[PDB]
This record gives C-alpha cells, sequence and structure tokens, in this order.
C-alpha cells in the first residue's frame, strides 16, 4: 500500500505478508498523497495522480513516481496534463492508463496513457461520463470505467474503452451505485467491492461478467468501507483501508470465492483511507 | 469531513 489518508496525507509505503502477517515499515514517498491509486509494470510499483491535504494546503497532485523493490527509491516520472485526485487506474500490457479524478471543483472525464518504456502522456478521447472516486479493471485488455461521482451524483453506470478507436462504450449498469468503491478483476470479470453511495459506505460486493453482461451481488463484508485499496496477486481478494463515515476504519476483511463469506485477518497500526494498492 | 473518504473540508 502507498500513500493514504488519516488527518492528513500519507507518504506511507509499507507492505503486509497475509503469510507471516507483521508490519514494516519502507521508504516513505516524496511527497505525501491520498485518494492516489497504485500499480505494477514490470514488477515496479508506480503510485498515481492524488493530492497532499495538509495543515498547509490541498494540492491536487498530477505527479506519479515510480518505486523499485529491488533498491528502495521512489524515483520521479513525466507528470500528466492535469492534476487528478480520486483517479483510477488500469494496467494493460503493462501500460498506465488514467482515468478521471478530480482538480478542485473540475470533475475530469479525460483519460490519459504513459508508457514505461518511453514516459510520456498523451490524451485519448474524453468518458461519456465525468468521474472521480471511479473504479478502473481491465479485463480481456479492455479498460472500464466503474461507478464514482460526477460532481453532482454518485453512479451506478460504468463504461467500457478500446485501445483500438479511441471510443467509450457505456455497458450495464451496477445493481448498486458506488462511489470510492474497490474496483478490480478476480478471476473471470469484474468485481466491486463496497463504496458511497452519497447516504451510506457500502458493505455489499457486486461482480461483473462479461458474457452475461450482467452484475450479480455475492456476500458481503462484514464492515462497510469506501476509498478503499483492492489488490489482486494469490485469489482471494482483501480490502484494507477506506472510511465508514466516523472512524478511519481499522479491518483487513478476506474474502473466499469458494464458500462466499468475510472474515477479518488483520490490521495495520494506524486507520487510513485513499490508498494506492499494488503488489509485487 | 467529506463523506465518502473522512479527509477534511
Amino acid at each position: 500500500t502507498a500513500g493514504g489518508y488519516f488527518r492528513q496525507s500519507l507518504s506511507y509505503l509499507e507492505a503486509y505478508n497475509p503469510s507471516d502477517g507483521t508490519w514494516l515499515r519502507l521508504a516513505d514517498l516524496q511527497v505525501p498523497r491520498s485518494g492516489l491509486a497504485g500499480c505494477v509494470v514490470g514488477g515496479l510499483l508506480y503510485a498515481v495522480g492524488g493530492r497532499n491535504n495538509s495543515p498547509d494546503g490541498n494540492t491536487d497532485s498530477s505527479a506519479l513516481d515510480c518505486y523499485n523493490p529491488m533498491t528502495n527509491q521512489w524515483s520521479p516520472c513525466a507528470p500528466m496534463s492535469v492534476p487528478r485526485n480520486r483517479i483510477g487506474v488500469g494496467v494493460i500490457d503493462g501500460h498506465i492508463y488514467a482515468v478521471g479524478g478530480s482538480h478542485g471543483c473540475i470533475h475530469h472525464n479525460s483519460v490519459e496513457r504513459y508508457e514505461p518504456e518511453r514516459d510520456e502522456w498523451h490524451l485519448v478521447a474524453p468518458m461519456l461520463t465525468r468521474r472521480i472516486g471511479v473504479g478502473v479493471a481491465v479485463l480481456n485488455r479492455l479498460l472500464y470505467a466503474v461507478g464514482g461521482f460526477d460532481g453532482t451524483n454518485r453512479l451506478n453506470s460504468a463504461e467500457c474503452y478500446y485501445p483500438e478507436r479511441n471510443e467509450w462504450r457505456m455497458i450495464t449498469a451496477m445493481n448498486t451505485i458506488r462511489s470510492g468503491a474497490g474496483v478490480c478483476v478476480l478471476h473471470n470479470c469484474i468485481y466491486a467491492a463496497g463504496g458511497y453511495d452519497g447516504q451510506d459506505q457500502l458493505n455489499s460486493v457486486e461482480r461483473y461478467d462479461v458474457a452475461t453482461a450482467t452484475w450479480t451481488f455475492v456476500a458481503p463484508m462484514k464492515h462497510r468501507r469506501s476509498a478503499l485499496g483492492i489488490t489482486v496477486h494469490q485469489g482471494r481478494i482483501y480490502v484494507l483501508g477506506g472510511y465508514d463515515g466516523h472512524t478511519f476504519l481499522d479491518s483487513v476483511e478476506c474474502y473466499d470465492p469458494d464458500t462466499d463469506t468475510w472474515s477479518e485477518v488483520t490490521r495495520m497500526t494506524s486507520g487510513r483511507s485513499g490508498v494506492g494498492v499494488a503488489v509485487t | 469531513l467529506d463523506e465518502e473518504a473522512g479527509e477534511f473540508l
């Protein structure tokens, strides 16, 4: 996990071993950030977008930094065209897609594209919908933008991107309005975990099936959470960070796809929300 | 503070 928020934006980069279970620090981020997204390309970990909500500022971030697990260094790469708080990111073929996010009162529909070989950014076609807190998942090398917030309404809609024609296509909407949900692909297709629908945080978790173009519910977690991190590696996806409306939650819940149960596995030293998570 | 992520105004 990289970044996060508790009283202020955080520089924490700090891992967890579900095999061991203990918590230990690594190099801090260069600039504290929350509302960012994390992803891997070629083993390296890249923290993307966000903002630094601090006692002396609230600066939306257009930067992104690459970290290497071989040498514990964060190295700045080229920044985007605009800052993106509450961004969503998707990895196809080890390439970086930056989706939506906000800059001040502007809620982006713009999307950008980054190549770790070359280190650049270029604009692609805008989304149908402006989306901050948008969940982004990649499936069969298609880029999906799920839920979010357009500045007035929170969204249950989702849309798909085609890397060959620069066109966005609305698909079937989720059963639940979700902003700040945890969105990832597990096994077959797209999972949508938790989020905020404008009145409550969500523990219900939805799942999309592309062949049937159908969203179907799965067992809900024990504790609600929005602005959570999400990552896949060994199946059995965990949820880390978030917020339920009063306390910056301190639960790591684990959903098993076979028996479809949730149970709290562990906890890091402090509550936290708005993280960018990926695993190498 | 803010309902979705808990960050301050």
